[PDB]
């Protein structure tokens, strides 16, 4: 949900 | 012309309908009214663009590598299609970066927000870097780096090591060192320092999220020692 | 100014990149060149549109429902209506392209029964989608064109195709869902589906994993619908 | 699938 917004570069 | 409450509302509808271009258009206008975005509006802008920017990046990865795997008039066609996707992609980033320059960064009155939007400027330049021609690359890359660095300095001064924005910034910034700058030494110590400062920070409620960023950081560290 | 192979190749590229509007504009032009589509080209046209229209129907179903459940806010319920309306017109355009492609090119040029049946069924599906979203003035007439087209398809498939051909079975599936969900005739939906399942059981009792999947879906409908 | 061009209902 939350982290989705943070556009994580995985 | 609809007011802020209306556009936000359309934006939430569009989000549910999975129509992200619409969702983006709404939040663009909201941002363009010039008031500092609430948290909820910031999250809406980010979701919208992340999806409108991801559908292209993913498309580009696919077409780019069909173009590489080959060799033909088939190869001209892949290339032209690659270029078409890129120009849609550049457009989306220039819209985002311009929204950051004119509105989000200047109006952010909390460090947390500033760090978030700076990180975002680093991401959107990282994306224009992935796809640069070869002459503007070094320039684009400097921009990305500069924005992540600015974000980094503020997050050290102002936020807890376990804050998920600070940690997500460490993650993205270390991927930039690895994938974009070609430096794995810089990527590693960044990922590592951030991971350790957060562990040392456990003597911070309540992120099941802060741990998620931490696992992603360590995964990268394990993938980058080989 | 581009040639049919090039168009087909672009369509495959667009498909790969999950750019279905691109893929559909490609195969719409191939179809507009006027020659009978090969299996490969027909399948690419179908794929493109199924995805282009499916994103809209799905979007519609969501917005429409939110509009049902918004009972209170005098505005909350007008914005959702207006958004449903915008989506509906995007949808009506998509079906109208497809239906026109079918009427002008795909059906008149089909030399083989299998393709006739496939295109007719598709005309049934695309009117069905217009019926879903029709306000009741033109909603009995769109509904008739859907049935009319599925009936023609059914006629030919009964005469020319094996009861286990997946195009015939998919036709029975879609048409029975039409009967149940569009025309509210649960008994017509049931008999169609049972007779198609039984006929396919009978001929096999004398490459079928695909057929078989459809047989299961018809069965699942049956047991849902008698329940 | 082989079946995704049939636009199957349900």
């Amino acid at each position: 949900g939350x982290l989705d917004x943070l556009d994580l570069a995985s | 012309g609809m007011d802020k409450n209306e556009l936000v509302q359309k934006a939430k509808l569009a989000e549910q309908a999975e129509r992200y271009d619409d969702m983006a258009a709404c939040m663009k206008s909201v941002t363009e009214q010039g008031a500092e975005l609430s948290n909820e509006e910031r999250n809406l802008l980010s979701v919208a663009y992340k999806n409108v920017v991801g559908a292209r990046r993913s498309s580009w990865r696919v077409v780019s590598s069909i173009e590489q795997k080959t060799e033909e008039k088939k190869q001209q066609m892949a290339r032209e299609y690659r270029e078409k996707i890129e120009t849609e992609l550049r457009d989306i980033c220039n819209d985002v970066l311009s929204l950051l320059e004119k509105f989000l960064i200047p109006n952010a009155s909390q460090a947390e927000s500033k760090v978030f939007y700076l990180k975002m400027k680093g991401d959107y330049y990282r994306y224009l870097a992935e796809v640069a021609a070869g002459d503007d690359k070094k320039g684009i890359v400097d921009q990305s780096q500069q924005a992540y660095q600015e974000a980094f300095e503020i997050s050290k001064k102002e936020m807890q090591p376990t804050h998920p924005i600070r940690l997500g910034l460490a993650l993205n910034f270390s991927v930039f060192y690895y994938e974009i700058l070609n430096s794995p030494e810089k990527a590693c110590s960044l990922a590592k320092t951030a991971f350790d400062e957060a562990i040392a920070e456990l003597d911070e409620e309540s992120y099941k999220d802060s741990t998620l960023i931490m696992q992603l950081l360590r995964d990268n560290l394990t993938l980058w020692t080989s």
